[PDB]
């Protein structure tokens, strides 16, 4: 239990690590298509250790049933060529990997902190050893959820970013069949 | 523990046995509407026939084509029928009497549902065939067309009841069914709930396809077993899904009168008593909707690819959006949005 | 460790429980005519990608925005009335917006496979 | 925010590197979206804050229009060519 | 019309002074006179002797163990040609049935593992001297015994040393019989060859890869066991049947990797750690790589100096090099012009 | 109405020898440039020079026939069964009908002289 | 360039003389090849190339020169 | 090496004449029925439909007689099907095809040879294009006579097939080796 329960994020986050690398080193493109969807079953896992089950229901409706389908869907009609990761072609990117993976993850963890001082900035990344306090109140009688508040703003305090989303929907129709169909 | 082991051991023998005897419910109730008999042989009245099939399957070698991806076209199957079994776990027999009690239970049901388009893409691209290819195109087409159909009516339903746990649903019934006021809907999630499974008449890729029986051609030995099963499990689940939207779950009348006369107190006699009522309810239902696929099954002729795109996509699905407008004016005419 | 856990484990191994038990039992002998496709009895030369039509990409494609739609009245249908009359207005809004699109596309007759060949209409006249 | 972190930074640098298919181009953009959307609705749990995973909500939604989008690109490159080479762009 | 290639004329004498006149021209409708039984016909090489025998129409009695097993070789003959019997080695009567009406007794029985009923003593040396004496007792004119290559009595190996055993015994007890050693067979659906290399997961050697053999191809030990069978001038000779040009495991490994275009995978164990692995495996109810074989493979083909040939039946063993890509093709893994030619057809439609 | 399939030719029979000449060469020409096609679809064990000399062997056969009936005759059976091979038509066992020369050593006995024709009763 | 032709047309059979193929040299002159031999030469060197050549251009062909000046 | 000596017995009774004694007999005895149980009891043919036969075959199917009721099943794919029911004439055309989807169809597999036709050649067997009986082309496990055999006839043969496979050896024949 505890061992194994306790590391459940870092166990989420190594899959993460395998899942990415071997969706880049694919030797089929479906095949990378499939560790695709793993990351996302990961990612659901993740939303779900940190309280957000109903993004994890979401994320597995939305990414994996409709945009994966559609991923395979096009591999599925498309002829696509794919040439094997190697050496002759891959080993030249070694060095920039190497010091772009560092540079990058170091920058990312530090844009973080708000101290002065560069090391104390990736420091604080890392500064997690303490437990969180969780404690009960009353003064909540309503049964209000993620779902409900997030329709409660969107349809109201943020009404304009709703009807603009319909805009971008309504693009996400008209263009496609634009490009896709001949008219006449 | 002990007891959660039993009572999965117990919904699961019960779920898989009702899976196998629903394919000889269908050869049976086919057979007397074409004036035979149907199985009758294998075990007394033809009861051990789907046993007789499963163990044939089981002893029957697997090949695995030459240009195929052998662990995808393995696997392919395997998933499939997973998580048409995973759908189970949400499906309520009586308040609160499930194995998964989730508040997100529609969400639930609704993206397991979603994953179940990945078994006809998948199994087109188990080989190396352009026949095959083509044929699982238009399933998954076909397939993703009509979930859209399901969850519009999702959608609708919750309109009158602002929740997602599937008990409260089924216990805001105990008015009216919600079959009563959307009787179209009724009739539109049967249509969409047989196209959605690829039954007939909406069985195209099996039928009438340039493979000879859809993209289960190729299957032979128990990932065949996982097709077939996962198939019939599917029929079961997504009539459940129509009992408990549309059809009041386990409800059926009010034995509060009854069981005042009977019992005097509250006792396992009682407690098992109301159990038993409830269940039987839900499951009279599910076997009039089972009856109902075998039915249309035996009465109609099959669609065309192009014909029931334009009937999802033409027909339905304006209809839809025009109930969409509607409900919520109606709730809104006569002050009636449901709380939470 | 409640029963919901329990249970989506358990079907997994049922499956591969099944699945083994065919690979222990059932026997295995493959050979080249065995190997072959199944395609009516004959065999097909290997051919590129078949062209297909555009109403296949287009209902896989129009299918997300869609399911989108669909999806973002989720939060509506969760918290009606707490919205109630305001939220009603901008839900309708909102429909109608998704509507012209849904109107776009059955003007256009985007999802229609047209029969390239069609009867010849043409009047046969003679020059006397 | 770990997870989150990597996924992105590693999804990038397989975007940037890939020397293999375009198709391999489509999913690490995703993914990266993906990245994104985990490093903020661990900070929306973190403040109980539903701004967070209002923009998650919304970013959801612009990848599926985006992915409908690219994909549609992609078709309309395809129909003139019939072909995707490993450089296809 | 059809000839009869396997006989030289048409009307024969066997040894034991029966007529046989051959009737017809040599088609399935033709007869040879002559009968045949075949002990191991189901098997690997014995169907394809019978597949010979029936198809010039010489009568050919298969004794069976299992009934399915046999079905494919009704096939290979004309009405009345092929005919099954019921047979077990501990049924001496069995093999008297077998054996009573024939002109020609070859025995192929042999296993490569041991059994709760077989072990390698009881299948090759008392089932060959039970074959053998009822060959002796009802006088057959022609009996070949089939061994292996490395049939040697003091060998290190089981298979070996009962190979030879059966070898001395069927010489004590039928002194014209005709003994063939042939090397390892390949061809279509081979056992612990070819069809091993190209869908094994690991191929696990205790000795490199280093052991030498001459391969020789199934269709040309089978056509040499007619030859054999038909002229009575092998009586009471030894033949080695062995391929042309000498191999390594590896190298035939490398041969395969190179037509299959997929790199087999080769592990090399500790003989100990391997033996015991093959000796665990033995306890499961389907045939399994033996601890004999594990043994066998430190031992290189040894050719006797002084034994008949392929040459002696004026034969020409085929090269497995050239046959290895028709015999494994089920299992093989599958620009600029291209591009400007694709430019010019239509990929989308209405 | 009823159209014509891959690679048929309308039968024309050719009023002179040298017309039917350019017709001939160029259609040893399509069987040369077919062979490799041929080696795919019919799977077969043996090379693709091997099938350009089967094809050379068959136009030579009728290389001293002067009639020009008879030659229109074979030159139209020559594209016949051209199309028939490059369309996959045929199965492997009809194309391989072909080539029996391909086929292993039927046995030890094919009789030359007399005396062994007259011991097999075929003299 | 031309030595790739040459070699091609190098390995034929009915010729003794393989230093007889001169840039300009005629087939049925010099070579002594059949008609049916000068198809299975032009075959050969369109698929050396990987090109297609079209009937009327194929059977004007008639030398090594003219490979070239067609290559 | 070692084992220099045999105890093989001499009268042990053949596969056809010996019964069960020793409780692992009666325990494989079992487990045979219950395979061939199932053998029997789904019984799943590929229809070669080739000529008026198969309108025999067809009226197996039709209410009077009613196949499904014991358990047949007709399959399109070979994959499927462990029964293959050659039901007409058999050409030298379809000769190879016929041998192809024999070939595709997964182990175990049983063939019955239906009608005159494709028993020996029937009213076609001096004919240039008719193969003169199928099992020139594949084993032949049962021959139903007939021209056509009646559905009664048809299922007479199935019946006999059915016997066959409850009496196979499976556990039994590998106890025996
Ligand atoms: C239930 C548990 C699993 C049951 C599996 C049974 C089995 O192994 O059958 C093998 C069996 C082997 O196939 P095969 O035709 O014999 O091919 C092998 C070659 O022909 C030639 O064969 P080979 O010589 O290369 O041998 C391969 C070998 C594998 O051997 C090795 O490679 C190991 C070598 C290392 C040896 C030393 C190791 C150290 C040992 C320590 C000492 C002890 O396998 C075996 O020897 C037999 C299995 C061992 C069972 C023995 C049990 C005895 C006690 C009872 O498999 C089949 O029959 C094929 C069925 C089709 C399978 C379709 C689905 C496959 C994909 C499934 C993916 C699942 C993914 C799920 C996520
Ligand atoms: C009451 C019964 C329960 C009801 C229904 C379940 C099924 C019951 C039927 C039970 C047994 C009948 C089926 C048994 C059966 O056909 O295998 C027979 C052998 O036969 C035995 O002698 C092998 C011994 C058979 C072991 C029987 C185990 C019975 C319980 C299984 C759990 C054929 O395999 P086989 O010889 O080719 O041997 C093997 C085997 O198929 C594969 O696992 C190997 O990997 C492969 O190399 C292959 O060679
Ligand atoms: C670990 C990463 C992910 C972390 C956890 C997983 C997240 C949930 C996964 C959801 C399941 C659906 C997606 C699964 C990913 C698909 C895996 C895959 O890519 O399989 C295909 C691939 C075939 O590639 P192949 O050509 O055979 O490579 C040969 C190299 N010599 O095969 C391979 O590449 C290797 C063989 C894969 C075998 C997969 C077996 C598991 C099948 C899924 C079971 C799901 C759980 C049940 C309690
Ligand atoms: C994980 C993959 C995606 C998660 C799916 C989320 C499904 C879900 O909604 O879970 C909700 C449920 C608890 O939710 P709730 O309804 O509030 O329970 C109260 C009952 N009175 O959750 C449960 O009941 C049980 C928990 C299911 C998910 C646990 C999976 C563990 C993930 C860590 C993987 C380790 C690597
Ligand atoms: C295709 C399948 C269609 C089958 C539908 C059958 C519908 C009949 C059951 C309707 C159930 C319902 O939602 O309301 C029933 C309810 C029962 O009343 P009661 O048990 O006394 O409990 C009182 C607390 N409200 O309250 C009622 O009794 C109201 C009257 C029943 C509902 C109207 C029935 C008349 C129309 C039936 C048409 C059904 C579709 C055809
Ligand atoms: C839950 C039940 C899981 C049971 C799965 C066990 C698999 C055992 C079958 C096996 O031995 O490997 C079969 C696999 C078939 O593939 P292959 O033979 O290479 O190619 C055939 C193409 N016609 O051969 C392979 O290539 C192996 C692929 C999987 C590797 C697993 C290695 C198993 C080793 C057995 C010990
Ligand atoms: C339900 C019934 C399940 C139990 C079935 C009863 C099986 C009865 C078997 C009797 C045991 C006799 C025996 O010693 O069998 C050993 C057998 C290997 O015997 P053998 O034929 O020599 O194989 C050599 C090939 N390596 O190896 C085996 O028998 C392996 C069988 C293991 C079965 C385990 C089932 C539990
Ligand atoms: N293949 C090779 O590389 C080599 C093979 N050999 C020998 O060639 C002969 C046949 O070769 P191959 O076809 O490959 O082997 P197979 O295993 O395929 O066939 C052997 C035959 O012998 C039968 N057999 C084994 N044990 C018994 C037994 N107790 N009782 C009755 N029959 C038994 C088998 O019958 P059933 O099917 O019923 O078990 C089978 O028909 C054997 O003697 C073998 O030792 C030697 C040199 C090379
Ligand atoms: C719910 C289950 C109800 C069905 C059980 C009755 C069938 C029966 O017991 O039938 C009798 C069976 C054999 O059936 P049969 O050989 O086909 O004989 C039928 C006679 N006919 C051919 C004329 C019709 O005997 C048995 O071994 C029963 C053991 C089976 C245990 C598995 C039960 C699965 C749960
Ligand atoms: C949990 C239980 C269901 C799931 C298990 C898998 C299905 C197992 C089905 C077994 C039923 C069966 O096999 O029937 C019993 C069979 C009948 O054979 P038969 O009458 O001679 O065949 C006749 C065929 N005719 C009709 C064509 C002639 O064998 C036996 O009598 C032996 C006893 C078997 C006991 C096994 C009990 C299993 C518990
Ligand atoms: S046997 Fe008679 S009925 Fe059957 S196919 Fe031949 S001619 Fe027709």
């Amino acid at each position: 239990m505890m061992y194994l329960t306790y590391y459940f994020i870092e166990i989420t986050i190594f899959l993460a690590i395998l899942c990415t690398i071997f969706i880049i080193s694919a030797k089929n493109p479906m095949v990378s298509i499939l560790y695709m969807i793993a990351l996302f079953v990961i990612a659901a896992m993740y939303l779900y250790l940190i309280g957000l089950g109903i993004f994890s229901l979401l994320y597995i409706m939305i990414y994996i049933g409709a945009i994966a389908v559609l991923f395979l869907f096009i591999i599925t009609l498309l002829d696509i060529n794919s040439t094997e990761l190697s050496v002759k072609s891959n080993i030249r990117d070694l060095p920039l990997v190497l010091i772009s993976l560092i540079v990058l993850t170091i920058s990312g963890l530090m844009i973080y902190s708000n101290d002065s001082i560069l090391i104390n900035k990736l420091l604080e990344a890392f500064g997690n050893d303490y437990n969180t306090i969780i404690t009960q109140d009353w003064f909540n009688i309503e049964n209000t959820t993620l779902l409900t508040t997030i329709g409660n703003v969107l349809l109201t305090n943020n009404a304009f970013i709703l009807l603009v989303l319909a805009i971008v929907l309504l693009l996400g129709i008209i263009g496609p069949i634009s490009i896709t169909m001949k008219h006449k | 523990m002990i007891i959660n082991i039993v009572e999965i051991l117990i919904f699961l023998v019960c779920v898989l046995f009702s899976v196998a005897y629903l394919t000889v419910a269908e050869r049976k109730t086919l057979a007397y509407m074409q004036r035979r008999l149907g199985p009758n042989f294998v075990g007394y009245y033809g009861l051990l026939q789907a046993f007789a099939d499963a163990v044939k399957l089981l002893l029957k070698e697997i090949v695995l084509p030459k240009e195929s991806n052998y662990i995808i076209l393995v696997i392919s199957p395997l998933i499939t029928l997973i998580t048409a079994l995973i759908g189970w776990v949400v499906i309520p027999l009586g308040p609160g009497i499930t194995l998964g009690e989730l508040n997100l239970g529609i969400l639930f049901s609704l993206a397991i549902g979603s994953l179940g388009v990945f078994g006809s893409l998948l199994s087109g691209w188990s080989s190396n065939s352009k026949y095959s290819l083509l044929g699982s195109i238009r399933s998954t087409a076909q397939l993703i067309s009509y979930e859209l159909i399901l969850t519009s009516i999702f959608i609708i339903i919750i309109m009158f009841v602002s929740s997602l746990n599937i008990t409260t649903i089924i216990e805001t019934q105990r008015v009216v069914w919600y079959c009563i006021p959307l009787l179209p809907l009724l009739l539109i999630f049967f249509i969409a709930s047989v196209a959605e499974t690829a039954r007939p008449p909406f069985d195209l890729t099996e039928s009438e396809s340039e493979l000879v029986a859809g993209y289960f051609t190729e299957y032979s030995g128990s990932p065949f077993v996982f097709f077939f099963l996962a198939e019939y499990s599917n029929i079961i689940l997504i009539s459940a899904f129509n009992g408990y939207l549309l059809l009041g779950g386990y409800l059926s009348f009010n034995y509060s009168y009854l069981f005042n006369i009977l019992f005097n107190d509250y006792s396992y006699v009682s407690f098992l008593f109301e159990g038993l009522i409830n269940s039987s309810a839900y499951a009279i239902k599910l076997v009039f909707l089972m009856f109902s696929f075998i039915w249309v099954r035996a009465a109609f002729p099959r669609f065309t690819y192009d014909n029931l795109i334009n009937f999802c996509w033409i027909i339905l699905l304006p209809l839809l959006f025009g109930i969409f407008l509607i409900i919520p004016s109606t709730l809104y005419i006569f002050d009636s949005f449901p709380t939470l | 460790m409640n029963t919901f856990i329990i249970f989506i484990i358990l079907i997994p191994i049922v499956g591969f429980a099944l699945l083994a038990v065919n690979i222990l039992l059932a026997v295995y002998k493959p050979y080249n005519e065995k190997l072959g496709a199944f395609e009516c009895g004959l065999t097909s030369f290997n051919q590129t990608r078949l062209a297909f039509n555009a109403a296949f990409i287009l209902v896989a494609i129009l299918f997300l925005p869609f399911d989108l739609e669909i999806s973002t009245l989720l939060p509506y249908v969760m918290s009606i009335y707490l919205v109630s009359n305001y939220g009603f207005t901008i839900v309708l809004l909102f429909l109608l917006i998704l509507i012209i699109g849904f109107v776009y596309e059955i003007n256009t007759n985007a999802l229609k496979i047209n029969k390239h060949n069609k009867p010849n209409t043409d009047s046969l006249i003679y020059k006397l | 925010m770990f997870i989150g972190t990597i996924i992105l930074v590693l999804s990038f640098l397989g975007f940037v590197f890939n020397r293999r298919n375009i198709i391999l181009a489509f999913i690490c953009l995703e993914t990266m979206l993906l990245g994104i959307n985990l490093i903020l609705l661990r900070n929306s749990v973190l403040f109980d804050d539903i701004s967070g995973s209002l923009f998650a909500i919304v970013i959801i939604i612009l990848a599926g229009v985006e992915s409908a989008i690219g994909l549609s690109l992609l078709v309309s490159y395809y129909r003139l060519r019939g072909v995707i080479n490993s450089y296809g762009i | 019309m059809n000839s009869f290639e396997n006989l030289a004329q048409d009307v024969n004498i066997t040894r034991s002074g029966k007529t046989l006149i051959a009737k017809g021209t040599g088609g399935r409708s033709s007869r040879t006179g002559y009968t045949a039984t075949v002990f191991g016909a189901n098997g690997f090489l014995g169907s394809y002797l019978t597949a010979k025998l029936a198809k010039h129409g010489t009568t050919v009695v298969v004794p069976y163990r299992e009934e399915m097993a046999k079905r494919h070789l009704k096939v290979t003959g004309d009405l009345g040609v092929v005919n099954f019997l019921e047979m077990d080695l501990r049924n001496l009567e069995s093999i008297d049935e077998a054996v009573r009406h024939s002109d020609i007794v070859v025995n192929l029985i042999g296993r490569e593992y041991e059994t709760k009923n077989f072990n390698y003593y009881d299948v090759h040396v008392e089932g060959a001297r039970r074959i053998a004496e009822a060959v002796k007792k009802h006088n057959i004119a022609r009996y070949i015994h089939v061994s292996a290559f490395n049939a040697e009595i003091d060998s290190p190996s089981e298979f070996n040393h009962t190979k030879g055993l059966g070898e001395q015994v069927t010489k004590d007890i039928v002194p014209w019989a005709t003994i063939v050693r042939p090397a390892p067979m390949f061809g279509r659906e081979d056992k612990w060859f070819l069809d091993r290399m190209a869908r094994s997961p690991c191929l696990v050697s205790a000795n490199k890869f280093q052991e030498t053999s001459n391969p020789v191809h199934v269709i040309d030990v089978a056509a040499a066991l007619e030859r054999i069978c038909f002229d009575d001038s092998t009586v009471a000779q030894t033949f080695e049947l062995y391929g042309p040009q000498k191999f390594t495991q590896k190298q035939i490994i490398d041969m395969v990797s190179e037509t299959l275009r997929k790199e087999v995978r080769h592990i090399e164990l500790p003989k100990a750690l391997y033996q015991a692995y093959t000796k665990a495996t033995q306890a499961i109810w389907w045939p399994t790589y033996s601890p004999d074989q594990v043994e066998r493979q430190f031992l290189s083909q040894k050719i006797d100096p002084s034994a008949k040939t392929f040459n002696d039946l004026d034969l020409t063993p085929m090269e497995l090099p050239d046959l290895m890509f028709k015999l494994i093709r089920p299992y093989r893994v599958n620009v600029s012009q291209l591009e400007n030619k694709e430019k010019t057809f239509v990929h989308i439609l209405d | 109405a009823i159209i014509a399939t891959a690679f048929a030719e309308t039968v024309k029979f050719s009023g002179s020898k040298q017309e039917l000449q350019k017709r001939t060469l160029a259609l040893y020409r399509q069987f040369l440039r077919g062979a490799p096609t041929f080696a795919d679809l019919y799977e077969v064990q043996f090379s693709i020079p091997t099938i350009r000399t089967k094809i050379r062997q068959e136009f030579e056969r009728h290389r001293f026939v002067d009639d020009l009936s008879i030659q229109n005759v074979l030159y139209a059976k020559g594209h016949m069964e051209y199309q028939e091979c490059i369309n996959f038509w045929k199965q492997q066992a009809q194309f391989l009908k072909y080539f029996p020369e391909e086929d292993d050593i039927q046995g030890r006995h094919q009789p030359s002289n007399f005396v062994d024709k007259f011991l097999k009763n075929r003299a | 360039a031309e030595k790739r032709i040459a070699a091609v047309l190098e390995s034929f059979d009915k010729i003794s003389n393989p230093a007889a193929i001169t840039p300009t040299a005629s087939f049925a002159k010099d070579l002594n090849l059949d008609s049916l031999d000068t198809v299975e030469v032009v075959v050969a060197i369109e698929e050396e190339f990987g090109i297609e050549i079209p009937d009327k251009e194929a059977d004007e062909i008639k030398s090594v020169n003219q490979a070239v000046e067609y290559i | 090496p070692r084992v220099s000596s045999s105890s093989m017995p001499t009268d042990f009774p053949l596969p056809s004449q010996q019964k069960p004694n020793s409780a692992v007999d009666y325990t494989l005895t079992t487990l045979d029925a219950v395979a061939n149980w199932a053998r029997q009891g789904s019984f799943w043919p590929v229809t070669f439909g080739l000529a008026c036969c198969a309108v025999e075959m067809m009226h197996v199917s039709a209410p009077r007689y009613d196949q499904d009721r014991l358990g047949i099943i007709f399959r399109a794919s070979p994959r499927q099907s462990d029964i293959m029911i050659v039901a007409g004439t058999l050409t030298n055309k379809m000769a190879p095809v016929l041998r192809q989807v024999y070939d595709q169809m997964p182990e175990p597999r049983w063939v019955i040879s239906m009608g005159s036709c494709a028993n020996g050649g029937g009213y076609y067997h001096f004919s240039y294009s008719v193969v003169r009986g199928c099992d020139r082309i594949v084993p032949v496990d049962v021959y139903v006579p007939g021209c056509p055999p009646t559905s009664e006839a048809l299922m007479y043969g199935v019946f006999q097939l059915q016997r066959k496979m409850r009496n196979t050896k499976i556990t039994r024949m590998w106890y025996r080796k």
